[PDB]
RNA sequence: CUCUUACUUUUAACCAGUGAAAUUGACCUGCCCGUGAAGAGGCGGGCAUAACACAGCAAGACGAGAAGACCCUAUGGAGCUUU
RNA sequence: CUGAACUCCUCACACCCAAUUGGACCAAUCUAUCACCCUAUAGAAGAACUAAUGUUAGUAUAAGUAACAUGAAAACAUUCUC
RNA sequence: CCGAGCCUGGUGAUAGCUGGUUGUCCAAGAUAGAAUCUUAGUUCAACUUUAAAUUUGCCCACAGAACCCUCUAAAUCCCCUU
RNA sequence: GCUAAACCUAGCCCCAAACCCACUCCACCUUACUACCAGACAACCUUAGCCAAACCAUUUACCCAAAUAAAGUAUAGGCGAUAGAAAUUGAAACCUGGCGCAAUAGAUAUAGUACCGCAAGGGAAAGAUGAAAAAUUAUAACCAAGCAUAAUAUAGCAAGGACUAACCCCUAUACCUUCUGCAUAAUGAAUUAACUAGAAAUAACUUUGCAAGGAGAGCCAAAGCUAAGACCCCCGAAACCAGACGA
C-alpha cells in the first residue's frame, strides 16, 4: 500500500479528479456527439455474402418467402428490439457472387443490393415493423405463450 | 492445584536382599494454605536444611517469626508419623533432607488510595514442604584447602593441549 | 478447546519422548526387539567380515554354557 | 491554558471480592 | 469456518531450543529469545570469515616465533622459500615448527641460504653464475 | 550454532580401513504402507531397487515390513550401536535410492 | 498451556450414508430431462440467494428488496446501516480508482 | 465514480463524459478543441481552423474514459446514415 | 459448489450489543485511546473481516461443458473396464445378499451405481435389494452425474439407458445456438 | 538574619504482624579523552576492576509523570464580534 | 612482508538493496474422496502476530519497600493515667 | 475537566494526520518535470515491474550546427565503422 | 515441587417452516404494586445532521410490495459530485438443514442480574471427576510466564568463533517505527497466554468449451463469446444533529 498519504489509507480522490486542476473530462466543451442516441433507428446489416452462405447450407429456404422470422429461425441475423433495432438492412457486399433467386422482405435495401436480387429473377421488398411488431415477428413462440 | 508431595509416602519399595545396605526411611510431610508469605517462609525453611530433627526444633522454638511456630508444628507431626507409620526406630535419628516453601492460592482485595485511586492487594498464602530422612545429619563440607587449590590448578595446567594444530 | 487432531497427536508423541527420557527403559537384547532373523543375521556377520564361515560352526561358537543350562531349567519348569 | 482535570475511574467491584 | 492456530507450541519450541544456553529471561521468553537467537545465527554466519582470518594470523605468529629461534624474520623465510619453488603453505609450516622441528630448521637453513645467494647476486655485476639453490626448474 | 551444540573429534570405528574396510551399516528396516499415497515412492523402491541393493550389500540385513502407516520410514542401525530413523514420506524412488545409499556409506 | 493433553475422540465419518451416497443425483436434470427444470431450482436455502450470486453489498441490497418488509425492526435497522457502510467502502475507499 | 449503485449494485456511467466525447468502436475517443467558440475576433484563421478540428485522445485519456463509462457505450451500433460509420473500424494497422 | 450456501455469520462492531459511548477521555488518562468497547481489538468486540452469510456460491458451467463431462465419465469407465451393460435390472429375488454375492463373483468392486431408464418402471426386485444396501445405489437415467460416477467404482447401465444417454448427449453437438429457453416449444424438440 | 545551638514529640532506624503505587525492550548496568542523529555505562584509544548487603546523597541515567498547553502545519474544530 | 565477502584454488550455486512489483512453496483448519500412530489429491476459508501508551486474564519488577495498628498493671474481677 | 450539561441514537461520523498491519524462499527495483486553496496530498509525465510483438539500441569517423559580444572554457548535439 | 495446565458441554448463530397474543386468589396510574367518595387535562402537525462534493453555500443512494430483463438506458444535476425511471418483459418455490460458534468464541446473557449512575442510562465475570460419591484415602505423571529444588567472583546488547576447560582470548553499537541520516539521550514495548488488521468493479492476462457465432429469451460479436482462476486493511479525534434524562 505504500507509506502514508491518502493512498496507504485508501482515501485517494475519485477517478477523474486531477488534484484540483480543472479535469480533462470537464475542460472539454460539450458537443452533441451522442445527443438523441437512444432514439436513433438501427438496422442489423445482412450482406449478400451472408444470405448466399445461409442458402447454400440449407439454413434459409429460398423456395418460400424469406422474411425476418425465417432469417432469425435460421440464425442468420440476431435482432435486438430492446436496443432500438428496427430490422435488417440489406447491404451490397457480395453482389458479384450472388446467384440465388429469392423473395426477401427487409426493412432497408441499398440500390445495388436490390439490383443483385432482381438480376437473378428474385423479388425484394422493404417492409416496416414497429418495435412491438418486430419483437413478435422475430420470436413468435414466446409471444404466443402470452395469450394475447 | 498439585498435591504430589502427599503421594510420595505411598511408594512401597520391594524387599531388600540380604547383602544390600539398609535403606534409610524417607518421610514427606507438608502443610497447605498457610496465611504467610512464601518469601518470608523461605528464610525459615532455609535455616533448618541439613539439621537434625532436634536441632531444627530448638532453633525454631526461639525464633520470633510467625512461620517458626507453623514449621515446628509440622516437624513434630512428621517426627511422630515417622515412628508410628514408617518404621523409624529412634525419633531423634532424623534430619531435614529437604525444606522449602511454595506459593499458595491467594486472594485479591482493593486497597484505597487518595484522589480516588486504588491498588490491588493480594492476601498471600503459602505451602511448606519438608522431607525427613532417617540417619545422622550429613556432615558439612570442609572448606576447600590450599592443597586442593594447588592440585586443581596444576591439573588444569596438565590438561592443556596445543590448540588449533595436529 | 481448539478443533483438530494433528497438533494433539504431535504433542502426544513429544509427551511420550519426555516420559521415556525421564524413565529410560531397561535395555534388552536386540534379538528380543522387532525386525530380527537370527539366520539372516548370522550370514550377514560373515559377509561383513569378508570371511567364508561354515554356518554350522559359527552358530555353535555363539552358544554359551550359561545359555544351555538356563534353557534346560526353563524346559523343566514348563514340564516339557 | 484551559483547566485540565482527569477524574479517576473505579474498576468493577467484583474483581476484588472473590472468596475461596 | 473459524480457524485457530493449533500448533503454536511447536513453533515456539523451534526458537527456544536454540536459546536454552542463554543467560536470563531471553532463554525462555519467546519475545526476548527470538531477537537474540536471530543475532546468534547472524554471528555464526559472519564468524566463518573471521575463523579463516584468525587461523592465518595464528600460523604467522607461530611461524614468526619458530623463525626467530633460528635468527630469521618471518618475511625472509616465506619470501625465500617461494624463490626455491617450495610451495608449503603457512598452515603446514606452522605444523612443521611444532611437530617436526628438525625439518623446520632445514627449511630455515634453506631459506637463509637462498637469502644469502640473493645478496651475492645483487652485489655482483652479472659476472657470477646463478646460485646453486637459485636455479629455477622450468615447466612447459 | 557451534556453542549451542555438541562436538566431537574426527574418528573411526575399530580403526576401520587400517587392515580391512568393514561396512558399518548392519541393518535396514523399511515400513511401507500397501495403500498409502505417501508410500507410493517407497513401494516402487521395493519392487525394483531393494532387491538389487541387497545383492550389492550382503552384510546388511534388510527388513521390509508392509503395514498400514501414514509416514513410511527407514531405520538404519550400525555396528557401533547407532540407530538412525529417516522418513521417506512422499519421496520419489530416486530420492529414496540416494538416501539409502548415503546410509550405507556412513560410519 | 494452550494445547490439549489428550487425543480428541476419534472422528467417525460414514462415507456411504444416504446423503453422501446420493450427492449429485439430478444435477443434470435439465440436460437429461428435456430442460423442463433448471438445475438452479434444486438449490434450497434463503429465498433471496437461490440461483443467484453477489458480493456482500449486493446480497444486502437483494435481501432488503425481497424480504425487508418481513424483517424484524432491529434486524432491518442493522441491514440499512450495513448497506450504508458498504456503499461508502466500495465507492470511496480502496487502493484502485 | 459509483462502482456499486445502492439500488442495483451496478457500476454507473459518468454522464459528463457522454456529453463531450464520441467513442469509436475500435476504442478511439473523439473530442472537440477547448476554446473553439471563444474570442474568435482575436484568433487567426489558421488557429481557428485548428480549433474546429475533431481530434483523437491519447491512450491514457482513452483508458480513463473507458473506465468512466459502462459497457453499453462500447457496443457496436448501426445507426442509419451514421456520419462516423466508416471510422469505427481500423484498416492496415500493424500493432 | 454451485448449490452451496454458507450460513456462517459473525457480528461487526456495529452489531455487537452496546458500545455506544467512548470508554474514557481521549487524553490525560495515560491509557491507549479507544472510541468503543466493541472494537475488534477488544475482548467481546466485533469481528473485523468475518463471514457475512448467508453466502451463495452459485454459478453455471456452459451447458455444452456439463454435457461433455458426462461423455468423458462414461468413456473413462469403459476404458478402465468399470462399465457393464445389462439387458434389464430384473433380479431373480429381492434378497440383497444375492446382489452382493453377484458383484463379488463378477468382481465389480466395493460400490456399484445402478442406472435404470425411468424411476416409475424400475423392477420391484432390484428396488427391494438396493433399498437395503449402502454401496449399491439405484438411480434413474435422468439422475446420472459425474460425481456419482466417480464415487462409485462400477457403473451398470441398462440397454435402454444407453440409447437414452446417446440421444441426449449427442444432441448437444449438432444443435443451434438457442433463441429462447429449450423448455419452450421448438419444431423438433422434444424428440 | 549575623550564626546557629539544645531539648521534647512525630517521622526515622531495628524486631514482630499485615502489605500498596507510578515505573520496567533486554542488561553480565565503571572513569577519562575522542567520536557520533552534533551532550555515550554500551563506539575508538586509554585507565580502572574478587563477590554480596545496610544506611545516606541527588550530579547523571537528555530520571518518572501528562501523545507540549508555547510555536507552526491541517482546504481539522469551536466560542465571540462585525459595514 | 602484512592486508577483503576482489581474484585464483577443491566442491557447489535461484540462495545479501527501502517503497513497489513478479514468481516458487507452505503450517493448521473444514469439506469431497483417500488414508488409518497422522497421511494423499483437490475444493473452501473468521487461514499464521518479537511491537498499535492494543483488549482480557495470569504472574513478575519497584518490594517484603511505602504505609497501617493496641494507654498501664492485674486475680481479667478491678483499679490507675490521660 | 460547562466558551456550554448528560445519556442514547444517526455512528463502524470524518481524519491529505500519528500509530499498527501476522508463514517460508527467490527475483527485478532510486526519481527530469508540470498543474493544483497546491507544495504533510493528489493527477499527468518520468522512473520502476510483468506479459506480448518485431527491430534495432548503446558505444560512436569524417563532414556538419551564428552572428552580435569579453572569460577566444570543460564539453554537447549529430554520427557510419567497431 | 508449587502456582498452574488440560477438557465438552451449557447454550448460541444463520436459514427454512409457521402469522401473532394470555389467564389461580389478592394488589397495582396516589409516593405503582396502596380495599372504600363530586370528577371532567386529553391523541395527530415536513426529521435533522454527520458525511460526499477533496472547503462550502444548490445538491449527496436509504426496502415500500414479482426474481430477471429493459438499464445504469431515458432523464435529473453548483449539468459538478452524484441521482436515476417507466412502457414492456417474465421464473421458481418439497420446514425439521449447516465446508456455522464451542466458555476471551457463539446472544450482553449463568443476567439485563451483581455492580455503577439522582435519573435517562451503562453493564459484567464464570462451569469442567466417575457407570456409581449410598465408591472422596479419588481420577498418575509430563507443558506458559512466575518461583522453588540451586544467590554471587574482574570485562561490558551478554552472543559468536572456539577451547581440554563455564569464564578468562578474539570479533560484535538490541529491536520496531520514523527519517537525508537513529547505539542514539527520537517512538513503542515488564513478561506469559489468548484475541487482534486487504473486502470488489472496469479492462487485461491464464486455462477449458463452442465458434461466425457464443450464451439455459434479455447481451455481445468485423474471432468472437461463455465459464473459471487471480487485485483494493485495522485502531484513534475535537465536533455536528435528533430525541430523552437531570435544579
Ligand atoms: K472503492
Ligand atoms: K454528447
Ligand atoms: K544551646
Ligand atoms: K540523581
Ligand atoms: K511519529
Ligand atoms: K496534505
Ligand atoms: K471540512
Ligand atoms: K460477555
Ligand atoms: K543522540
Ligand atoms: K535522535
Ligand atoms: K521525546
Ligand atoms: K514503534
Ligand atoms: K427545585
Ligand atoms: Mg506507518
Ligand atoms: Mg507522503
Ligand atoms: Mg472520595
Ligand atoms: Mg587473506
Ligand atoms: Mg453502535
Ligand atoms: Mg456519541
Ligand atoms: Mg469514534
Ligand atoms: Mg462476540
Ligand atoms: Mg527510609
Ligand atoms: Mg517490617
Ligand atoms: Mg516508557
Ligand atoms: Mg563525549
Ligand atoms: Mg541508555
Ligand atoms: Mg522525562
Ligand atoms: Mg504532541
Ligand atoms: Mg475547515
Ligand atoms: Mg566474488
Ligand atoms: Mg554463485
Ligand atoms: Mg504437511
Ligand atoms: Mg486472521
Ligand atoms: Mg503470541
Ligand atoms: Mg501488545
Ligand atoms: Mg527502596
Ligand atoms: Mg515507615
Ligand atoms: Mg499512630
Ligand atoms: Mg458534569
Ligand atoms: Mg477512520
Ligand atoms: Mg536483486
Ligand atoms: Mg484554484
Ligand atoms: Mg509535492
Ligand atoms: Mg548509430
Ligand atoms: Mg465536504
Ligand atoms: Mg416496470
Ligand atoms: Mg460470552
Ligand atoms: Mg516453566
Ligand atoms: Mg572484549
Ligand atoms: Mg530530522
Ligand atoms: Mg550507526
Ligand atoms: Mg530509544
Ligand atoms: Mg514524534
Ligand atoms: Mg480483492
Ligand atoms: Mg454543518
Ligand atoms: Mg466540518
Ligand atoms: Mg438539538
Ligand atoms: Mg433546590
Amino acid at each position: 500500500r505504500g507509506h502514508k498519504g491518502e493512498r496507504q489509507r485508501g482515501t485517494r480522490p475519485r477517478l477523474g479528479f486531477e488534484g484540483g486542476q480543472t479535469p480533462f473530462y470537464i475542460r472539454i466543451p460539450k458537443y452533441g456527439f451522442n445527443e438523441g442516441h437512444s432514439f436513433r433507428r438501427q438496422y442489423k446489416p445482412l450482406s449478400l455474402n451472408r444470405l448466399q452462405y445461409l442458402i447454400d447450407l440449407g439454413r434459409v429456404d429460398p423456395s418460400q418467402p424469406i422474411d425476418l422470422t425465417q432469417l432469425v429461425n435460421g440464425r442468420g441475423v440476431t435482432i435486438q428490439p430492446l436496443k432500438r433495432d428496427y430490422g435488417v438492412q440489406l447491404v451490397e457486399e457480395g453482389a458479384d457472387t450472388f446467384t440465388a433467386k429469392v423473395n426477401i422482405e427487409v426493412q432497408l435495401a441499398s440500390e445495388l443490393a436490390i439490383a443483385a436480387i432482381e438480376k437473378n429473377g428474385g423479388v425484394v421488398t422493404t417492409a416496416f415493423y414497429d418495435p412491438r411488431s418486430l419483437d413478435i415477428v422475430c420470436k413468435p413462440v414466446p409471444f404466443f405463450l402470452r395469450g394475447q | 492445584i498439585s498435591r504430589k508431595w502427599e503421594k510420595k509416602n505411598k511408594i512401597v519399595y520391594p524387599p531388600q536382599l540380604p547383602g544390600e545396605p539398609r535403606r534409610p526411611a524417607e518421610i514427606y510431610h507438608c502443610r497447605r494454605q498457610i496465611k504467610y508469605s512464601k518469601d518470608k517462609m523461605w528464610y525459615l525453611a532455609k535455616l533448618i536444611r541439613g539439621m537434625s530433627i532436634d536441632q531444627a526444633l530448638a532453633q525454631l522454638e526461639f525464633n520470633d517469626k510467625k512461620g517458626a511456630k507453623i514449621i515446628k508444628e509440622v516437624l513434630l507431626e512428621a517426627q511422630d508419623m515417622a515412628v508410628r507409620d514408617h518404621n523409624v526406630e529412634f525419633r531423634s535419628n532424623l534430619y531435614i533432607a529437604e525444606s522449602t516453601s511454595g506459593r499458595g492460592q491467594c486472594l485479591k482485595r482493593i486497597r484505597y488510595h487518595g484522589r480516588g485511586r486504588f491498588g490491588i492487594m493480594e492476601k498471600v498464602y503459602c505451602h511448606y514442604f519438608v522431607k525427613l530422612v532417617e540417619g545422622p545429619p550429613p556432615p558439612p563440607e570442609p572448606p576447600k584447602t590450599a592443597v586442593a587449590h594447588a592440585k586443581e590448578y596444576i591439573q588444569q595446567l596438565r590438561s592443556r593441549t596445543i590448540v588449533h594444530t595436529l | 478447546v481448539k478443533k483438530g487432531f494433528r497438533a494433539a497427536f504431535r504433542f502426544q508423541k513429544e509427551l511420550e519422548r519426555q516420559r521415556l527420557l525421564r524413565c529410560p527403559p531397561p535395555p534388552v537384547r536386540r534379538s528380543e526387539k522387532p525386525n530380527w532373523d537370527y539366520h539372516a543375521e548370522i550370514q550377514a556377520f560373515g559377509h561383513r567380515l569378508q570371511e567364508n564361515f561354515s554356518l554350522d560352526l559359527l552358530k555353535t561358537a555363539f552358544v554359551n554354557s550359561c545359555y544351555i543350562k538356563s534353557e534346560e531349567a526353563k524346559r523343566q519348569q514348563l514340564g516339557i | 491554558t484551559k483547566k485540565r482535570f482527569t477524574p479517576p475511574i473505579y474498576q468493577p467491584k467484583f474483581k476484588t471480592e472473590k472468596e475461596f | 469456518l473459524r480457524n485457530r492456530v493449533t500448533d503454536r507450541y511447536f513453533r515456539i519450541q523451534e526458537v527456544l531450543k536454540h536459546a536454552r544456553h542463554f543467560r536470563g529471561r531471553k532463554n525462555r521468553c519467546y519475545r526476548l529469545a527470538v531477537r537474540t537467537v536471530i543475532r546468534a545465527f547472524v554471528k555464526c554466519t559472519k564468524a566463518r570469515y573471521l575463523k579463516k582470518k584468525n587461523m592465518r594470523t595464528l600460523w604467522i605468529n607461530r611461524i614468526t616465533a619458530a623463525s626467530q629461534e633460528h635468527g630469521l624474520k618471518y618475511p625472509a623465510l616465506i619470501g625465500n622459500l617461494v624463490k626455491c619453488q617450495v610451495e608449503l603453505n603457512r598452515k603446514v609450516l606452522a605444523d612443521l615448527a611444532i611437530y617436526e622441528p628438525k625439518t623446520f630448521k632445514s627449511l630455515a637453513a634453506l631459506a637463509s641460504r637462498r637469502r644469502h645467494e640473493g645478496f651475492a647476486a645483487a652485489l655482483g655485476d652479472g659476472k657470477e653464475p646463478e646460485g646453486i639453490f637459485s636455479r629455477v626448474v622450468q615447466y612447459h | 550454532t557451534a556453542r549451542g551444540t555438541p562436538s566431537r573429534f574426527l574418528a573411526s570405528v575399530l580403526h576401520n580401513g587400517l587392515g580391512r574396510y568393514v561396512q558399518q551399516l548392519q541393518r535396514l528396516s523399511f515400513s511401507v504402507s500397501r495403500d498409502g499415497a505417501s508410500s507410493r515412492g517407497a513401494r516402487e523402491f521395493v519392487e525394483r531397487e531393494v532387491i538389487d541393493f541387497a545383492r550389492r550389500n550382503p552384510g546388511v540385513v534388510i527388513y521390509v515390513n508392509s503395514r498400514p502407516c501414514c509416514v513410511p520410514r527407514v531405520v538404519a542401525e550400525y555396528l557401533n550401536g547407532a540407530v538412525r530413523e529417516e522418513s521417506i514420506h512422499c519421496k520419489s524412488v530416486e530420492e529414496i535410492s540416494t538416501l539409502v545409499q548415503k546410509l550405507a556409506d556412513q560410519s | 498451556i494452550g494445547i490439549r493433553l489428550t487425543l480428541p475422540p476419534p472422528k467417525v465419518v460414514d462415507r456411504w450414508n444416504e446423503k453422501r451416497a446420493m450427492f449429485g443425483v439430478y444435477d443434470n436434470i435439465g440436460i437429461l430431462g428435456n430442460f423442463e427444470k433448471h438445475p438452479k431450482e434444486l438449490i434450497r436455502g434463503p429465498i433471496w440467494l437461490r440461483g443467484w450470486k453477489g458480493n456482500e453489498l449486493q446480497r444486502c441490497i437483494r435481501k432488503r428488496k425481497m424480504v425487508g418488509s418481513r424483517m424484524f425492526a432491529d434486524d432491518l435497522h442493522n441491514l440499512n446501516k450495513r448497506i450504508r457502510y458498504l456503499y461508502k467502502h466500495f465507492n470511496r475507499h480502496g487502493k484502485f480508482r | 465514480l459509483t462502482y456499486f449503485s445502492a439500488r442495483k449494485g451496478k457500476r454507473k456511467t459518468v454522464k459528463a463524459v457522454i456529453d463531450r466525447f464520441l467513442r469509436l468502436h475500435c476504442g478511439l475517443w473523439v473530442r472537440r478543441k477547448a476554446g473553439y467558440k471563444k474570442k474568435l475576433w482575436k484568433k487567426t484563421p489558421a488557429r481557428k481552423k485548428r480549433l474546429r478540428e475533431f481530434v483523437f485522445c491519447n491512450k491514457t485519456q482513452s483508458k480513463l474514459l473507458d473506465k468512466m463509462t459502462t459497457s453499453f457505450w462500447k457496443r457496436r451500433n448501426w445507426y442509419v446514415d451514421d456520419p462516423y460509420q466508416k471510422y469505427h473500424d481500423r484498416t492496415n494497422l500493424k500493432v | 459448489n454451485f448449490k452451496r450456501i454458507s450460513y456462517a455469520k459473525t457480528k461487526t462492531r456495529a452489531e455487537v450489543r452496546g458500545g455506544g459511548r467512548k470508554p474514557w477521555p481521549q487524553k490525560g488518562t495515560g491509557r491507549a485511546r479507544h472510541g468503543s468497547i466493541r472494537s475488534p481489538l477488544w475482548r467481546g468486540g466485533g469481528v473485523a473481516h468475518g463471514p457475512r452469510g448467508p453466502t451463495s456460491y452459485y454459478y453455471m458451467l456452459p451447458m455444452k461443458v456439463r454435457a461433455l463431462g458426462l461423455k468423458v465419465a462414461l468413456t473413462v469407465k469403459l476404458a478402465q473396464d468399470d462399465l457393464h451393460i445389462m439387458d434389464s435390472l430384473e433380479l431373480p429375488t429381492g434378497d440383497p445378499q444375492y446382489l452382493t454375492e453377484l458383484a463379488h463373483y463378477r468382481r465389480w468392486g466395493d460400490s456399484v451405481l445402478l442406472v435404470d431408464l425411468t424411476h416409475e418402471e424400475m423392477p420391484q426386485s432390484i428396488v427391494e435389494a438396493t433399498s437395503r444396501l449402502k454401496t449399491f445405489n439405484l438411480i434413474p437415467a435422468v439422475g446420472l452425474n459425474v460425481h456419482s460416477m466417480l464415487k462409485h467404482q462400477t457403473l451398470v447401465l441398462t440397454l435402454p439407458t444407453v440409447a437414452f444417454l446417446e440421444d441426449k448427449l449427442l444432441w448437444q453437438d449438432s444443435r443451434y445456438r438457442p433463441l429462447y429457453p429449450f423448455s419452450l416449444p421448438y419444431s423438433d424438440f422434444p424428440r
